[PDB]
């Protein structure tokens, strides 16, 4: 996301920046046959990401394709539509930008910036765990990213590592908005990942932003500890133990963290951090939090844990390989009416 | 250990997203 240019006027102008693009989508701007496509990146269960070079530019981007049949078996056309508009219209340093959006016959691309530095997800999981100056680096930007976005009215609902990507100074950037949402009210979908999935959302309650917060603290505690809070082999057993709530810290943890996680993996809403009366004031003043400047964060300024290896622009070391398939695209256009307006 | 018994379980690997 482009780079930092009271908190008050800044979120009015941000938020008048948005609606502008919400209101006015941008559309097909770029074609297929503008790039070339290289490997890969990364799939998730909806689509495919590969790395591409523009040919009239020389630049590399990272272009997300979904085929239109699967986004409408798996029930996905106005998340879809969601994703896209979302994207499209935000604006913020630790946001993948959408550089380009089109669809043909079979596929919808959202081509984004390329983040490099690989998904959080594989540098964790090699490592073990984070140490906790490394996992309140990435934590801070979070909690930015979620200030901002929820000041749009947007809900993010997939905060995960693999949804996370290191960039060239070691600092986050959210992808992945399949699950973003607009909305004033409560909403009620079951979406998510199930070790990150707040125990309302488990519930079929109808929820809100809150869910984003506890998402958070499942990210900090699988950041620090090297797995998740709530883990099993099938989903319905995590759901068992998300609904108990009862949390078990390791021993390293600090007593600070402990105590943040206590609160934002919070069942009750009344109490949970970033829901209360101060919003996510709860958090920023934290004890855990106590060293973090806030504002350097936001311009990238504090020193990163670490910067990943580059060896050129399309450098994928910092990638997991990937079987490769065909990009098909059809004479005949599919699904023409459900996606007008991507 | 529960770091062994997460290591030892089936989702140590990319987690896909649940709907519907
Ligand atoms: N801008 C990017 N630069 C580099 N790699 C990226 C970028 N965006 C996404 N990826 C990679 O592609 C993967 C899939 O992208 P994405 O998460 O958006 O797909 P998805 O189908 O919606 O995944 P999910 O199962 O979480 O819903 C990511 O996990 C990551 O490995
Ligand atoms: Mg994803
Ligand atoms: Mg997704």
């Amino acid at each position: 996301g482009n780079a930092a240019a009271s908190v008050k006027e800044f979120l009015a102008k941000a938020k008048e920046d948005f609606l502008k693009k919400w209101e006015t989508p941008s559309q097909n701007t770029a074609q297929l046959d503008q790039f070339d496509r290289i490997k890969t990146l990364g799939t998730g269960s909806f689509g495919r990401v590969m790395l591409v070079k523009h040919k009239e530019s020389g630049n590399h981007y990272a272009m997300k394709i979904l085929d239109k049949q699967k986004v409408v078996k798996l029930k996905q056309i106005e998340h879809t539509l969601n994703e896209k508009r979302i994207l499209q219209a935000v604006n913020f340093p630790f946001l993948v930008k959408l550089e380009f959006s089109f669809k043909d016959n079979s596929n919808l691309y959202m081509v984004m910036e390329y983040v490099a530095g690989g998904e959080m997800f594989s540098h964790l999981r090699r490592i073990g765990r984070f140490s906790e100056p490394h996992a309140r680096f990435y934590a801070a930007q979070i909690v930015l990213t979620f200030e901002y976005l929820h000041s749009l009215d947007l809900i993010y609902r997939d905060l995960k590592p693999e949804n996370l990507l290191i960039d060239q100074q070691g600092y986050i950037q959210v992808t992945d908005f399949g699950f973003a949402k607009r909305v004033k009210g409560r909403t009620w979908t079951l979406c998510g990942t199930p070790e990150a999935l707040a125990p309302e959302i488990i519930l079929s309650k109808g929820y809100n932003k809150a869910v984003d917060w506890w998402a958070l603290g499942v990210l900090i505690y699988e950041m620090a500890a090297g797995y998740p809070p709530f883990f099993a082999d099938q989903p319905i057993q995590i759901y068992e133990k998300i609904v108990s709530g009862k949390v078990r810290f390791p021993s390293h943890f600090s007593s600070d963290l402990k105590d943040l996680l206590r609160n934002l993996l919070q069942v009750d809403l009344t109490k949970r951090f970033g829901n209360l009366k101060n919003g996510v004031n709860d958090i920023k003043n934290h004890k855990w939090f106590a060293t973090t400047d806030w504002i350097a964060i936001y311009q990238r300024k504090v020193e990163a844990p670490f910067i990943p290896k580059f060896k050129g622009p399309g450098d994928t070391s910092n990638f997991d390989d990937y079987e490769e398939e065909e990009i098909r695209v059809s004479i005949n256009e599919k699904c023409g009416k459900e996606f007008t307006e991507f | 250990t529960t770091y062994a018994d997460f290591i030892a379980s089936g989702r140590t690997g990319r987690r896909n997203a649940i709907h519907d």
